[PDB]
């Protein structure tokens, strides 16, 4: 009877913030085994990195992955629009995440969050563009990035600060 | 086999707290055997290995002498680099140099090198032949004009062919037992349960040398290259090399699968069976 | 042995 | 560009809960070169770690190793803690005796 994996208060947390995996045992990590598992009498009081990875569950067929992802491992990334954060209604714009780290994964994502995951421009470049629109002055168009390493895809960098479209009516 | 002679210089500006940190280490293949800290209160090039330790004074004020002309051209390029790029007072930077010598299964020379680099990013090299420069930017070319210009290639294959694969063989029969003489990797084989249906099994490699290895794991002859985790070779500290490779299994079918090892120290590559 | 002599850039 | 160090916790020799052994750790493919490495010991900072000289690789990243003596238990935690330019905060990593 195939149980369920959630977490509360969600599955992409900032390090230092606390979370709890909920199913409905014995919970495991995918590839490499989770220590803090084995200590419970599932909570987490401040998640670290070592928490990050892919998790099931089962007591049953073991239940869908949950990935939980542990942010502001490192420096933050700049967000940019590129050629400019004011577009026109029904435009496209460029977005520009830029990481002074050398990372090779790029993940945006929207505020007010559905991301978007992405490789780099070129090369060997730490840059990732996307494309977002078209866009509306009737709704909020509100970003910001995130950068990895896709060897650790669930450790990911502070987000960038706030980007906000202005939609010219 | 093949052995080389390696240098390293990294030198990095300190805004404010005076002058750029200089660090520079020689390397005789994966062996250490000089150093040069300026901020250690030698103020002195020290040895690192017992067979460069009899060497007399002569050697340790020479090289004293021309660490000490190294550190203050890097230096001065610290400046340069930073006029070059027009970047601000603000900020720490870079600058790193590697040179050396490898030498063939015979002794004779076989390659020379001579690289520059500015904040972790190529800035020139010295190109094979010894006698042109790759200026792989802008400014480096303003730097590849000086050089040609002062006939600095000329003077490095004349170090390169002459004393440093000289120095080098030098260095090979002083520290022989250390240099000629490898250590075969002790392997082993270890199990961590993952679920009830998975399991890692981890193939150790440890007290190797040199540092050059490759460790595969195979199922029923068929090598698992994209499912195998391989930790970077990492040091031991007593001169020796370590290193791992992984697997996630079926729990069950530990038994098809293999490790092989192949290393310089051990007379025909190794294949470690789970299960016998 | 280290290089004799060594050049700015 | 910026490199955010590769970290390992290892010992020197196969570990043993009685035998006197060297806790290493190996920071690699990091740039620039100030790091900032500390062994601990339940958490606590170890006095007069050592460490080799600094070094670097093909990529110019640069490479170092941390170590001290040390009689592992079956209680006593290990772990090394680095800080870096490309951390937002210090990143701590237990000594795991397979890693």
């Amino acid at each position: 009877p195939k149980p369920t994996l959630w977490a509360e208060p969600g599955s992409v947390i900032t390090q230092g913030s606390p979370v709890t995996l909920r199913c409905q045992y014995r919970l495991y990590r995918e590839k490499k085994t989770a220590p803090w598992i084995t200590r419970i009498p599932f909570p987490i009081p401040s998640i670290t990195w070592e928490h990050a990875g892919r998790y099931r569950c089962y007591y049953s067929e073991s239940s869908d992955p949950l990935e939980l992802v542990v942010t502001g491992a490192y420096i933050k990334p700049t967000l940019s629009a590129q050629p400019s954060p004011v577009v026109n209604s029904g435009g496209n714009v460029t977005l520009q995440c830029d990481s002074q780290v050398a990372f090779d994964g790029f993940i945006l994502c929207k505020e007010g969050p559905q991301c978007l995951n992405s490789q780099p421009h070129a090369r060997g470049s730490s840059r990732a563009i996307f494309s977002v629109g078209p866009v509306s002055p009737s709704r909020r168009w509100w970003y910001r990035c995130y950068a990895y390493d896709s060897n650790s895809p669930y450790e990911w960098s502070l987000p960038s600060d706030l980007l906000e479209l202005l939609v010219l009516g | 086999g093949s052995h080389s002679m390696r240098y390293f210089f990294t030198s990095v500006s300190r805004p404010g707290r005076g002058e750029p940190r200089f660090i520079a280490v020689g390397y005789v293949d994966d062996t250490q055997f000089v150093r040069f800290d300026s901020d250690a209160a030698s103020q002195r090039m020290e040895p690192r290995a017992p067979w460069i330790e009899q060497e007399g004074p002569e050697y340790w004020d020479g090289e004293t002498r021309k660490v000490k002309a190294h550190s203050q051209t890097h230096r001065v390029d610290l400046g340069t680099l930073r006029g070059y790029y027009n970047q601000s007072e603000a900020g720490s930077h870079t600058v790193q140099r590697m040179y050396g010598c490898d030498v063939g299964s015979d002794w004779r020379f076989l390659r020379g090198y001579h690289q520059y680099a500015y904040d972790g990013k190529d800035y020139i090299a010295l190109k094979e032949d010894l006698r042109s420069w790759t200026a792989a930017d802008m400014a480096a070319q303003t730097t590849k004009h000086k050089w040609e210009a002062a006939h600095v290639a000329e003077q490095l294959r004349a170090y390169l062919e002459g004393t440093c694969v000289e120095w080098l063989r030098r260095y090979l029969e002083n520290g022989k037992e250390t240099l000629q003489r490898t250590d075969a990797p002790k392997t082993h084989m270890t199990h961590h349960a993952v679920s009830d249906h998975e399991a890692t099994l981890r193939c150790w490699a440890l007290s190797f040398y040199p540092a050059e290895i490759t460790l595969t794991w195979q199922r029923d002859g068929e090598d698992q290259t994209q499912d195998t985790e391989l930790v970077e070779t990492r040091p031991a500290g007593d001169g020796t090399f370590q290193k791992w490779a992984a697997v996630v299994v079926p729990s069950g079918q530990e038994q098809r699968y293999t490790c092989h090892v192949q290393h310089e120290g051990l007379p025909k590559p190794l294949t470690l069976r789970w299960e016998p | 042995i280290l290089k004799e002599p060594v050049h700015g850039v | 560009i910026q490199r955010t160090p590769k970290i390992q916790v290892y010992s020197r020799h196969p570990a043993e809960n009685g035998k006197s052994n060297f806790l290493n750790c190996y920071v690699s493919g990091f740039h620039p070169s100030d790091i900032e490495v500390d062994l601990l010991k339940n958490g606590e900072r170890i006095e007069k770690v050592e460490h080799s000289d600094l070094s670097f690789s093909k990529d110019w990243s640069f490479y170092l190793l941390y170590y001290t003596e040390f009689t592992p238990t079956e209680k006593d935690e290990y772990a090394c803690r680095v800080n870096h330019v490309t951390l937002s905060q210090p990143k701590i990593v237990k000594w795991d005796r397979d890693m």
